[PDB]
Parts: C-alpha cells; sequence; structure tokens
C-alpha cells in the first residue's frame, strides 16, 4: 500500500481477478536509504538469497 | 457474518496457525483450485475456511495429506 | 429542536447552558404573548400594557 | 449562531458521549445551511511543447 | 532473495566499482533545451536516459534495440528508472578525510593512532607539519612541528626524514601504519602496569585495532580518495508550476565540491604559490564535509535562502525524514478518515461505514467483481459504471463488503487496542458510526474526534482482522485482566435507575409469576418500576457434574431488577441483579459472565445490556435543572462562622502571639476543617433528601435528585464536582503553592464574582498546560520502552529453571494494598508449594496457577508462593512460555510467538497519561517482631535498639496481615511472640513522584543521596582522621580481609560500630542505587525492588498492571554483564553464557559473570542488530562505529524486518519464520 513499485501494480491487477494475494517486494524507501548511505564513504550491501 | 472464532480456535488453539491454515484453505477456494466442503451460504471464502476449521474437517495435517496426494496425481499423467 | 445529554453538565461545571436555557425559555414565553396579541389584533392598549 | 430549543434528556444513546441529536425540522428550515464560495482557477501557460 | 545486510568501509576502488562515470563539469540541464549536459550532475551518458527506452540524441527510440550505447551520445537506451540506480564518482584532486571518521565522539582516525583530536585538527587546517617514518633520526614517527621547526630540519636529514602537512600527511600516516605490530605491543601495556589510567584508552584501543584487522578494511580508506555521487533521481531538478524548477540542496553542495576540486586542479597545473593552493585545499575539505554532514564545521548556508542546506547524513537521522518517517511509518493506500459518531444499534462487532467512502475504498474490488458478473465489458467500462453511480453498483458493493473486515484507528495509539477490526455496515451520509462499548478502549469521544479506516488486501490480512483484530475477540485487556468493555455513562444510568426502589411505589409488596408479568405490569402503566415487589424467578445453575439444573423459586426484588433479569444469561445466578447496580457493579457482573459462560455468551450479554440501558436511561427523564442543585440553607451561617474565626487570629498576629508562618497554619487548618462542614452540608442533605410516606409513615430514603443518581451510578458526576456544583469551590493557590488565606465563599449556582474568578483562572491554566504539555512526555517514555523491548518474543517451550521470584503480599503499614492472589494468579510455580505442614503438596513443581489453584492456596495459610518470572529464564534470544504466564484476551497460557515486549511497553505507556504519633494495630492476633534487638530498662518494658524493625502479626492462622516499622528506641508493651487484644498499642516513640519518577526508576539513574552498602559480614571499624572526606574499613570474619572504603564525614552514618552487619546493610540513610543492589544482593533482589517501586506510583491513582510486564523490562535491562576472570575462554550475557558453557560442558574451566544494570535508554543502545539501533538512536554515530567494525546484520528481529519490508518474526510471521529458519542454515 506504500512502496514496492511492483507491489502496488501486482496487487491491483490481482484484486480485479478475484485473487486476494500479495507479492511483497522491496520498499523503495529502503533502496533510497541504501543509495544515501552508499553515496557516503560507507559501503552497505546485501548477501545470500 | 462471522463474529467470534472462539470455537474455530479451539480446534487448533494457537490463534495464528488458525490464520495460516484458514488462509491456505481460503486460497484453495478463491484462487480456483478446489471446491467448498460446507454449504456455501453466500459466505466468503475467508469465512468458509474458518467454518471448515470449526467442523474439524480441515486443518494443517489434512491439507498436507491432500496436497501430497495431488503431488503424485500430477506425475500420473506423463506416461 | 435539539436534544442534548444531561450527563454532560455535572462533570465539566459549565452551568451557563443550564441558566441560558431557563432565561431563554422565559424570553420566548414573553414572545408567545406578543405574537398572540399580534395575531388576535386585539388593540394597541394591551400591547403597551404588557 | 442560532436559537435552538434544547431539552436535556438521554435518547437511546443517540447522544451517548458528547454527540448531538438534532430534529429533522431544523435541517428543513435551512437555518444552519451555511453558504460557501470556492475559487478554482485554470492557468494556461507555455510548455516545452 | 536476501537474508543478510552488511556494512563495511568504502574503499577508493570499491567506489570506482559502482560509479558509472566521472562527473567533471559542475553543470545540470543545459539552460535553453532543459537537456542534461555531458559529464554534468545529470549527464544522461554517465547516469541514464531522460525518457523511457529512448536515447538523448533521439536516434534510437524503439523498444527493440535496448542494450546498445549509441555512439552519438553514449547513452544506452534503457528504462529511464535506471537513473535512480545509477551511481557516480568524482576524481578528487587532493586527499580529503571523511568527516564522520573524525568528528564522531569516538573519533575514528583519532584513537586509531592514539593521536589526540586537537592535533589532527591542527594538521588538517595546514597550521602545522607532522613527521612520518623517521626510522633513526632526532624525531619520532608521529611528531608535530611549526614553520620555523620545519625550516632548519630538512638540512639535518634530507633523506629517511619525511614530514608532511594536511590530509596527505594523515593518509600516508595511516598507510605506513602497522595495525598488526602495534597491536602486539599494546597487549603487554595492559598486562603489567596497574592503575586504571594505564587501562582507560588501551582497553578500548586494542579492540579497535583487532576489529579493524578482523573486518578486513584498511585504515587508508579513512580518507576519501574518490567521492561517490548520488543518482540524479534521488536529487531531482524537476520543474514545477509557473516554470520554476524545484531542486534539492544535495545539488548545491555537490556543485560546490565539483567547482572547488576543478579550481584546485587548475591551480596545480597553473604553477600557483602555496598561500593560494593551501587555501583551496581547505575550502575543498570544508565543502566535502558540509556535503556529508552539514553542521559540524561551520554550517555552510544555501543560496538566496538563509536557511542551511540539508546534507547527506541529515537525510537519514532525526524523527523527520528517513528511518523514522519513512521505513517504520509510511502512508498507505486503501485507507481514509472521517469524523466519528454514535451507532448504538450496531453490534459490538460491527461499525457503520459511510457509503461513498466504501465505494472509493473498494474501487479495485468493485471493478473486478463487476467485470466478472458480466456487467462490465472490461475494467475501463467498470470504472465509468461506478463513476456514473449506476444503481447496480450499490448492490455490487454490498456483495463485496459482506464479510470483509476493516480496521479503525484513533489518532493517538497508546495501546494495541488503538487499532481494531470491525465488520463494515454500509450507511448513508458522511459520518463514521462507532460502537459505544468500544469508546472506552479507543479512548475517544464524539466531540469532533476523527478516526482512520484501513482495508485489508490479502486473505491473510482479512483473517487476522477476524481472528486477531476483530472487536469481539478483544474483551479483557492484556495489561490487566479487567475487561476493557464496560458500560459507559447512559447505560449504567439506565440500569441503576431500574435497579432502584423507593418505598411507596405504585403497587409494591405484591407478588407475580416472574419477569413476563412484571413487565406486563410496568408497560401497562399499572405498576411502577421501583416497587419492592417480590416475585418468582427461575435461576439456572449448571451443577454437580456440569449438568444444567433450573431451580425456580421466589425472592425479594424490585419490578425493575426482575425485568432486567430477562437480559441476564443462563449460568449466572440472581444475586448479581440484587443491588443498586452501579457502574462498578455492572462491570463485575459482566466479568463473572465472561469467566462462567465463555466468550460467545459474554458478547451478546454486553450488546443487550447496552441496548436496554440506553432505552431506559432515555425514558426515565433523567435531566438536570437549576433547582436540582440544593444549596444548603445552613451555608450562610457555616460561611460567616469560619469567616469570623480568623478575626482572632488576625489580632494574634497583629500583636505578636504568633509569627507569620505560624498563624498561616492557624488560618489554613480552620479553613480546611470548615470546608468539610459546607461540603457535608449538601452531602448528608442530598444522600437522604427525598422524603416519602411508606404506606402512610413519613420516612427518608436514598434521594432521587437528578444530579445525585449520576454520582451513585458512577455515570458521569464524581464527588468533588458535587461540592463544587452546589457549594463554594475550595481554595486555590498561586504557582508558588502559596495557598491564599482568601478562600472562595460563593458557589457555582449563585455565580462567581470578578475577584474570585482570577484564582480559578490560575488553577485552570495550571491544569490545562500541565496536561497538554505532558503529551510528549508519556509518548517519549513509551517510545523508549518499545525500543528496548521489541526483539523479545515468546519462542521456547520450557526453559528448565526452578529459580522463581519469591511472591509475598505487599502488606504494608495498616492494611494490604494488593493480596498475594493477584500477584500470583495466572503465573507458574517454581517449587512445590505445600500446606502449613512440611512435606506436603498443595501444588506440583510448575503448573498454571489459574483460578482453581488460587482458591486452593487461599484456603491454606500459605501466603508465600514461589513463582517463575521472565527476569530468570534459561532461554537464548527469547523467553519460554511457562516463565511468562498466561494473561491475554484469554485465560490460556501465552502462545508461542506473541511479542510480549511490545505489548508490555504499551501496557506501561498507556497508563502513563493519567499520572502527574504512635502505631495502632487493627486486627486481633499476636505480636511477631522481625529483625530487632531489644533490651530491658527502668520501666521494665521493652525498647528497640536496631533501626530496622518489622512488626508482623501472627494470627490464629499463621499468616501476616500487619507490617509496621518502628524507629530506634521505641516503647514496646508486649514483646516478640506475645498475645494482643483488639487493637493494643504496642508501639510508641518521639517523632523528632509521577511519570518523571518512573522514568528515573527505569533509567537506573544514581540517586542524589546514595546509601553505602556492606560487602561482607563482621565487625565494622573506623580509620584515618578527616582528610578530604573520611575512611571506613571492612573486617571480614574468616576469609580474606582486603575490603575497605572511604565514606565522607560530612555524611552521617547509621550502622553500629561494634556490631555484625551482613552484606547489603544500611550503612547510611537516603535513597538507594540499583547498581549497588545488583552486586551485593543478586538478580532477583533488584527486579523485586524495581517492580515494587514502579508499582507504587501507578498504585497511587487508578492504574493496575500485572507485574509480568515490568518484569520483562527489568530482564531487558540486565542483558549485559561484565566478566570477572578470563577462564578457558577467549559483554552480552546470552552469547557468552552459551559460548563459554559449551566449553564448560567440556572439562575446560568456565568463566564467571556479573550482571550489569543498563537503563532502558542505555540498554537500547547496545543491540546485536545495528540497523534497529540506528533506527532510533544516534544514527550518524551508530553507523560510523558499526561500519569500521564491518558489522553484519541478519535482522533476527522486528524493526529491522519492517524496515526491509518482511514478515516480522512474531505471531503470524513467527510461523513462516519457523518453517523457513528450520531448513535455513541446516
Ligand atoms: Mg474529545
Ligand atoms: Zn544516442
Ligand atoms: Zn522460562
Amino acid at each position: 500500500k506504500s512502496d514496492d513499485v511492483n507491489g502496488r501494480t501486482k496487487m491491483y491487477k490481482n484484486i480485479v481477478d478475484g485473487n486476494h494475494q500479495m507479492e511483497p517486494g522491496m520498499p523503495e524507501s529502503f533502496n533510497v536509504l541504501l543509495k544515501e548511505i552508499r553515496s557516503l564513504g560507507i559501503n552497505i550491501e546485501l548477501e545470500d538469497e | 457474518a462471522r463474529v467470534t472464532v472462539q470455537d474455530a480456535v479451539e480446534k487448533i488453539g494457537n490463534r495464528f496457525d488458525l490464520v495460516l491454515v484458514a488462509a491456505r484453505r481460503a486460497r484453495q477456494m478463491q484462487v480456483g483450485g478446489k471446491d467448498p466442503l460446507v454449504p456455501e451460504e453466500n459466505d466468503k471464502t475467508t469465512v468458509i475456511a474458518l467454518r471448515e476449521i470449526e467442523e474439524g474437517l480441515i486443518n494443517n495435517q489434512i491439507l498436507d495429506v491432500r496436497e501430497r496426494q495431488e503431488q503424485q496425481e500430477q506425475e500420473a499423467a506423463e506416461l | 429542536d435539539i436534544v442534548l445529554n444531561p450527563l454532560g453538565v455535572p462533570s465539566r461545571m459549565n452551568i451557563g447552558q443550564i441558566l441560558e436555557t431557563h432565561l431563554g425559555m422565559a424570553a420566548k414565553g414573553i414572545g408567545d404573548k406578543i405574537n398572540a396579541m399580534l395575531k388576535q389584533q386585539q388593540e394597541v392598549a394591551k400591547l403597551r400594557e404588557f | 449562531g442560532q436559537n435552538m430549543r434544547v431539552a436535556f434528556m438521554p435518547w437511546n444513546g443517540y447522544n451517548f458521549e458528547d454527540s448531538i441529536l438534532v430534529s429533522e425540522r431544523v435541517v428543513q428550515e435551512d437555518r444552519f445551511t451555511t453558504i460557501h464560495i470556492q475559487e478554482l482557477a485554470c492557468v494556461s501557460r507555455d510548455t516545452k511543447l | 532473495e536476501f537474508d543478510a545486510i552488511k556494512i563495511a568501509l568504502a574503499s577508493p576502488d570499491m567506489i570506482r566499482s559502482w560509479s558509472f562515470g566521472e562527473v567533471k563539469k559542475p553543470e545540470t540541464i543545459n539552460y535553453r533545451t532543459f537537456k542534461p549536459e555531458r559529464d554534468g550532475l545529470f549527464c544522461a551518458r554517465i547516469f541514464g536516459p531522460v525518457k523511457d527506452y529512448e536515447c538523448l540524441c533521439g536516434k534510437y527510440k524503439r523498444l527493440k534495440h535496448r542494450g546498445v550505447i549509441c555512439e552519438k551520445c553514449g547513452v544506452e537506451v534503457t528504462q529511464t528508472k535506471v537513473r535512480r540506480e545509477r551511481m557516480g564518482h568524482i576524481e578528487l584532486a587532493s586527499p580529503t578525510a571523511h568527516i564522520w571518521f573524525l568528528k564522531s565522539l569516538p573519533s575514528r582516525i583519532g584513537l586509531l593512532l592514539d593521536m589526540p583530536l586537537r592535533d589532527i585538527e591542527r594538521v588538517l587546517y595546514f597550521e602545522s607539519y607532522v613527521v612520518i617514518e623517521g626510522g633513526m633520526t632526532n624525531l619520532e614517527r608521529q611528531q608535530i612541528l611549526t614553520e620555523e621547526q620545519y625550516l632548519d630540519a630538512l638540512e639535518e636529514f634530507g633523506d629517511e626524514f619525511d614530514a608532511k602537512m594536511g590530509a596527505e600527511a594523515i593518509q600516508a600516516l595511516l598507510k605506513s601504519m602497522d595495525l598488526e605490530q602495534e597491536c602486539e605491543q599494546l597487549r603487554e601495556e595492559l598486562n603489567e602496569t596497574n592503575s586504571e589510567t594505564k587501562r582507560k584508552k588501551l582497553t578500548k584501543r586494542i579492540k579497535l585495532l583487532e576489529a579493524f584487522v578482523q573486518s578486513g578494511n584498511k585504515p587508508e580508506w579513512m580518507i576519501l580518495t574518490v567521492l561517490p555521487v548520488l543518482p540524479p533521481d534521488l536529487r531531482p531538478l524537476v520543474p514545477l508550476d509557473g516554470g520554476r524548477f524545484a531542486t534539492s540542496d544535495l545539488n548545491d553542495l555537490y556543485r560546490r565540491v565539483i567547482n572547488r576540486n576543478n579550481r584546485l586542479k587548475r591551480l596545480l597545473d597553473l604553477a600557483a604559490p602555496d598561500i593560494i593552493v593551501r587555501n583551496e585545499k581547505r575550502m575543498l575539505q570544508e565543502a566535502v564535509d558540509a556535503l556529508l554532514d552539514n553542521g559540524r564545521r561551520g554550517r555552510a548556508i544555501t543560496g538566496s535562502n538563509k536557511r542551511p542546506l540539508k546534507s547527506l547524513a541529515d537525510m537519514i537521522k532525526g524523527k523527520q525524514g528517513r528511518f523514522r518517517q519513512n521505513l517504520l511509518g509510511k502512508r498507505v493506500d486503501y485507507s481514509g478518515r472521517s469524523v466519528i459518531t454514535v451507532g448504538p444499534y450496531l453490534r459490538l462487532h460491527q461499525c457503520g461505514l459511510p457509503k461513498k467512502m466504501a465505494l472509493e475504498l473498494f474501487k479495485p474490488f468493485i471493478y473486478g467483481k463487476l467485470e466478472l458478473r458480466g456487467l462490465a465489458t472490461t475494467i475501463k467500462a467498470a470504472k465509468k459504471m461506478v463513476e456514473r453511480e449506476e444503481a447496480v453498483v450499490w448492490d455490487i458493493l454490498d456483495e463485496v463488503i459482506r464479510e470483509h473486515p476493516v480496521l479503525l484507528n484513533r489518532a493517538p495509539t497508546l495501546h494495541r487496542l488503538g487499532i481494531q477490526a470491525f465488520e463494515p455496515v454500509l450507511i448513508e451520509g458522511k459520518a463514521i458510526q462507532l460502537h459505544p462499548l468500544v469508546c472506552a478502549a479507543y479512548n475517544a469521544d464524539f466531540d469532533g474526534d476523527q478516526m482512520a479506516v484501513h482495508v485489508p488486501l490479502t486473505l491473510e490480512a482479512q483473517l487476522e482482522a477476524r481472528a486477531l483484530m476483530m472487536s469481539t475477540n478483544n474483551i479483557l485487556s492484556p495489561a490487566n485482566g479487567e475487561p476493557i468493555i464496560v458500560p459507559s455513562q447512559d447505560v449504567v444510568l439506565g440500569l441503576y435507575y431500574m435497579t432502584r426502589d423507593c418505598v411507596n411505589a405504585k403497587g409494591e409488596g405484591m407478588v407475580l409469576t416472574g419477569p413476563k408479568e412484571a413487565e406486563r405490569l410496568y408497560r401497562s402503566g399499572l405498576a411502577s418500576l421501583h416497587a419492592r415487589v417480590k416475585v418468582r424467578i427461575t435461576e439456572y445453575e449448571k451443577d454437580a457434574n456440569g449438568e444444567l439444573v433450573a431451580k425456580t423459586s421466589l425472592k425479594d426484588t424490585t419490578v425493575g431488577r426482575a425485568i432486567l433479569w430477562m437480559i441476564v444469561p443462563k449460568g449466572l445466578p440472581y444475586s448479581i441483579v440484587n443491588q443498586a447496580l452501579g457502574k462498578k457493579a455492572i462491570s463485575k457482573m459482566l466479568n463473572t459472565c465472561y469467566r462462567i459462560l465463555g466468550l460467545k455468551p459474554t458478547v451478546i450479554f454486553a450488546d443487550q445490556i447496552m441496548y436496554t440501558g440506553f432505552a431506559y436511561a432515555a425514558r426515565s427523564g433523567a435531566s438536570v435543572g437549576i433547582d436540582d442543585m440544593v444549596i444548603p440553607e445552613k451555608k450562610h451561617e457555616i460561611i460567616s462562622e469560619a469567616e469570623a474565626e480568623v478575626a482572632e487570629i488576625q489580632e494574634q498576629f497583629q500583636s505578636g502571639l504568633v509569627t507569620a508562618g505560624e498563624r498561616y497554619n492557624k488560618v489554613i487548618d480552620i479553613w480546611a476543617a470548615a470546608n468539610d462542614r459546607v461540603s457535608k452540608a449538601m452531602m448528608d442533605n442530598l444522600q437522604t433528601e427525598t422524603v416519602i410516606n411508606r404506606d402512610g409513615q413519613e420516612e427518608k430514603q436514598v434521594s432521587f435528585n437528578s444530579i445525585y443518581m449520576m454520582a451513585d451510578s458512577g455515570a458521569r458526576g464524581s464527588a468533588a464536582q458535587i461540592r463544587q456544583l452546589a457549594g463554594m469551590r475550595g481554595l486555590m493557590a498561586k504557582p508558588d503553592g502559596s495557598i491564599i488565606e482568601t478562600p472562595i465563599t460563593a458557589n457555582f449556582r449563585e455565580g462567581l464574582n470578578v475577584l474570585q474568578y482570577f484564582i480559578s483562572t490560575h488553577g485552570a491554566r495550571k491544569g490545562l498546560a500541565d496536561t497538554a504539555l505532558k503529551t510528549a512526555n508519556s509518548g517519549y517514555l513509551t517510545r523508549r520502552l518499545v525500543d528496548v523491548a521489541q526483539d523479545l518474543v515468546v519462542t521456547e517451550d520450557d526453559c528448565g529453571t526452578h529459580e522463581g521470584i519469591m511472591m509475598t503480599p505487599v502488606i504494608e503499614g495498616g492494611d494490604v494494598k494488593e493480596p498475594l492472589r493477584d500477584r500470583v494468579l495466572g503465573r507458574v510455580t517454581a517449587e512445590d508449594v505445600l500446606k502449613p505442614g512440611t512435606a506436603d503438596i498443595l501444588v506440583p513443581r510448575n503448573t498454571l496457577l489459574h483460578e482453581q489453584w488460587c482458591d486452593l492456596l487461599e484456603e491454606n495459610s500459605v501466603d508465600a508462593v514461589k513463582v517463575r518470572s521472565v527476569v530468570s529464564c534459561d532461554t537464548d534470544f527469547g523467553v519460554c512460555a511457562h516463565c511468562y504466564g498466561r494473561d491475554l484476551a484469554r485465560g490460556h497460557i501465552i502462545n508461542k510467538g506473541e511479542a510480549i515486549g511490545v505489548i508490555a511497553a504499551q501496557s506501561i505507556g498507556e497508563p502513563g497519561t493519567q499520572l502527574t504519633s504512635s502505631i495502632q494495630v487493627k486486627n486481633k492476633g499476636s505480636i511477631k517482631l522481625s529483625n530487632v534487638k531489644s533490651v530491658v530498662n527502668s520501666s521494665g518494658k521493652l525498647v528497640i535498639t536496631s533501626r530496622n524493625t518489622e512488626l508482623k502479626l501472627i494470627d490464629e492462622f499463621g499468616r501476616t496481615k500487619e507490617s509496621y516499622k518502628v524507629p530506634y528506641g521505641a516503647v514496646l508493651a508486649k514483646g516478640d511472640g506475645e498475645q494482643v487484644a483488639g487493637g493494643e498499642t504496642v508501639a510508641n516513640w518521639d517523632p523528632h513522584g509521577g511519570l518523571p519518577r518512573v522514568a528515573d526508576l527505569f533509567e537506573a539513574r544514581r540517586p542524589k543521596e546514595p546509601a553505602i552498602l556492606a560487602e561482607i559480614s563482621g565487625i565494622v571499624s573506623f580509620g584515618k582522621e578527616t582528610k578530604g572526606k573520611r575512611r571506613l574499613v571492612i573486617t571480614p570474619v574468616d576469609g580474606s580481609d582486603p575490603y575497605e572504603e572511604m565514606i565522607p564525614k560530612w555524611r552521617q552514618l547509621n550502622v553500629f560500630e561494634g556490631e555484625r552487619v551482613e552484606r547489603g546493610d544500611v550503612i547510611s540513610d537516603g535513597p538507594e542505587a540499583p547498581h549497588d543492589i545488583l552486586r551485593l544482593r543478586g538478580v532477583h533482589a533488584v527486579t523485586r525492588y524495581i517492580v515494587n517501586e514502579v508499582q507504587d506510583v501507578y498504585r497511587l491513582q487508578g492504574v493496575k498492571i500485572n507485574d509480568k510486564h515490568i518484569e520483562v523490562i527489568v530482564r531487558q535491562m540486565l542483558r549485559k554483564a561484565t566478566i570477572v576472570n578470563a577462564g578457558s575462554s577467549d559483554v552480552e550475557y546470552s552469547r557468552v553464557k552459551i559460548a563459554n558453557r559449551e566449553l564448560e560442558a567440556n572439562g575446560k574451566v568456565g568463566a564467571t559473570y556479573s550482571r550489569d544494570l543498563l537503563g532502558i535508554t542505555k540498554a537500547s543502545l547496545a543491540t546485536e542488530s545495528f540497523i534497529s539501533a540506528a533506527s532510533f538512536q544516534e544514527t550518524t554515530r551508530v553507523l560510523t562505529e558499526a561500519a569500521v567494525a564491518g558489522k553484519r546484520d541478519e535482522l533476527r528481529g522486528l524493526k529491522e524486518n519492517v524496515i526491509v519490508g518482511r514478515l516480522i518474526p512474531a505471531g503470524t510471521g513467527y510461523a513462516y519464520h519457523q518453517d523457513r529458519m528450520r531448513r535455513r542454515a541446516a
């Protein structure tokens, strides 16, 4: 309902198909936070699947 | 208009596993993969799942058996 | 016109509504007679007299 | 404001906490029908195209 | 797709890794084409294309040729969204230190060389040189020098002697430094030399060294050689209305850095002097540091605006912005808000939702359900169908709402009940209907308050809103077992009105068949409602094996209570409807209903009670008028009497018989004792006011005054407001607290005069502001609580400890405040509790002490129960279900997965918004002294000699129902173990808080006047004369005797010199320090202290919270510890407790521990997860530190998950995490 550029679209396209099921992704605010931290002299990363 | 799920919890009293199991079953009835086990008195899949839980004819174990059956069912159609 | 809650006075003192209601009831009761004597078109004597 | 004939008495909890219970006669005589004036303007301005 | 978040140092090459280009020209969009410039801050070639799947040049537009860098511009035609992922870098000319690694309190570059900060800051500003790698010369490897010092220094040693100035020097010093050899040397300096001074910084410098190596990142990276730039989409330049462009401050700062770096390079190739280039280097450092963190050097302002521009780090921390206003709290779709109103007709599970609101909300459901039923060709057509408001779509909406729960939220969310799920009820208009029974839990009124609605999407969120959040599932609060659903104003008033009786009601004393006939009498208008009529009523009571048996018979009652009996459920008897039925009575009736018949019956009972209440309270008249207030005709006298009682005191002070602060109390006491007269004048005249003839005999009964019934029912009017209503309202005091010798003398009915209203105005202002400005205080407290709690969840089945805290009733002073049954109910036993006779079993080792065992232990004289707690539980990164208890919206054991930390923090945070001679034994029994030394004197009676002395009362049962303290040298008249009569005075002597309080209690703050403690038994002794303070030696008995201390002589003592005093004795008076309570006593004593103290401030006013919650906070406060020895081992308590005990299972020796006491804000500081810390704590610091250490977060907790947007490892998320984590790492 807030972030996840794909989450909003997928949920909306599902709600009309009679299927009430979310496909959670990654909150865009958090990717922006990763940018703002990594643009500094700080290196933040993610590891395994 | 399901108001209280007290008896529905009594079968699996964990208050959360109830939601997980009822969601699996509600999917089965909503995202077309199965049929209802209780006369659907216009009740939404959300409530019908809880009713199946109440009657004691649906839970984690029973659904785990049914899905396991359909696992081999999907392999008995490829010669 | 409006129906308030009596329980809403005795907590927050606010007793002004209590007496505003009584004085207003009287102030409208006088207008009742004014309007009656205006509708009954009695005369200009009772008007001043009251 | 306006002159309203008030009567302190409960009424089936319709006023329960601080809510107010008003007669239909009031809303009929248009004695509280306040008028409003919104001001919405359109702006045709030069664009990149 | 990920299960680990790591943070490490950014290397000058790892930066060039991400960067997709080197921004050279400090430019932007062109000026006339609005197009990005080559190598600028928005260069499409460096970052990304302007349009979607289109190049800047315009040669490649089709979506076909995607991966290709058009040789025209170098812009790879791709998704324009990539302009948000496209990093960049800048080739800085002169080296530049990262401000974060130099300005943070533990200055990273600072103690990385043991070099004081004021030195490096002088080196950076080019105000002093510094030696580097001298080898064998007159100078060291790290030494400072000035202009004239560097002048005749290169001549002495041209080679082998290097000494630079500025950032180059700091960097090259960090490059040639050995973070390995130096470490091996700092090991012995901590080994031999004593004197904490030799161990202050060393014990923290060795750690920085070894961690700097273990992580892997090198010290040279402390200096940014390459500055990474931010994608242009995170700092847009987008246009706006009117043509004006809206940009970010990040741009201005970046542009500045680029300008100055370019200027420096131009000088370096233009052959400029040093006075110019050294100024340029400092300007560059200034701009870079202000770009990373603006407000630590000089607060570089922005352009035309005077306000300082916001830098990078500023876009992360603070309550505003990221991490607090973005990742923990965001706005959400599928929601709304509106002004809420009444709605009695609604059931306790449903709420009225405005029609148009539902339409707009469920738009996505409506469209699909329409296109499915063959009513809309495609989605677009369904949109127009609902946009036209065609008739069919209303029925469609009614079909989609049907069993689809929604969520309602009240603006301040104190406890969990602030958000509750209801079943939609379509309604006309625009107002939101709310159920009155829930207004208490929500803590909302109908004076204009607004509430927000939220529509679930997944089938899960729809089930959790039915089996977890639904209204009828949350009846009894988790904080205290008392139901949160109790009748409010009108309901209790109607019921109390029915359950009344006067004496002479129309047709009283007769008999009827039952409720049917009694109602036939009332409605017909033949009988009254308050008649004392006695009738027959069948009271069902399931007995003897669980079989329902209806025993019908006649009882004494009223026509009204018998009618109300028609609502009462089956199992409940008739004794519940035989009283005045006040609020405090209706509530307990409903409670017994709940724990007799179950949830399902209690719900319908509450709904019925509400409907009937409102109806009757309405038709009872039940109003208020000016005449209702009964001004006591004695008022006039009672006033003038006490008004002249000061006329003698005035002359007493005018002559000199009493001084100022002496006749002040002479006025205050006569006025306070005269106010009871005027207050009781209307009271005893209003509690028996109505006078009627019983059958023909005049008699007075409980008055029927409109104002008074509202009090005796507890509906609205309390007691004090009555003394204010009819009589004068007290005396006010100025902010000083100087109560004025000029009380109010007029009441509210008569009307206050000008003079009297001023002091009322101050009182009003103090109340108003003190309550308004207190909002943030309580909010802050509960916020820090939740930040100390979250990660604490119920996971383990059973820990396996018999430890248990020792539960004893509060009994203090006169009478008990809270019996043992309450502080033991629903908990778990630690050791088998027996009858007063030894070797018995009243209860086994550990069992749920539900109501049954409560009654059973109440039968016996056992007033001491050993109950397991959360403060003591063998569990790693969690708690075991048994140690916690059971308390919830159900009486069952706490489930495996509910996050008890958050609910406890809320259970303490919601009640926060409400806060701001001799002895005479009562009961009969036997005097039982405790811990007292006595001696016979002249009178022959007994006298106390020990300061501390407890006075228990061993009755014929063997329990304690009295506990008094008596000071030194008391008068005793019985002795220890002596019989007493009905209140015999056995004691005599000569006697010669709020929310800021609980804040201190939790923060473990050191008291202002501490009290020393004993460390061992033995006779105490004095020592050296008064030098600065004083001395005091400890004389143990058998073991070693090296203990002593210095206690100032300016601080009086209490302990006896030639007397044995065990450890933890009162060496002085004054408050007590919890840190000193952990060491000399233990882990259970301190928690038993904090709970007993914090419970008092809440016990003062009408607040009740089970000790369990506060126990969870105490347990979170001692999660850290200090190690005594080293042992066979190579801090956190759980981690070392498992890691050393696994080798202690092995024959290898273990290492001892010592619990440390960290406040709720100091414990929330240190946490395994660094992200959760940097979420609320000082982000800028937390990240710097957890970055040099290369710390690695696996999130394992709540806030971190809600940050990355994942199912929280608790509750419904704990089951998913169960199934995942099981096969994970295995
Ligand atoms: Mg309000
Ligand atoms: Zn091109
Ligand atoms: Zn435990």
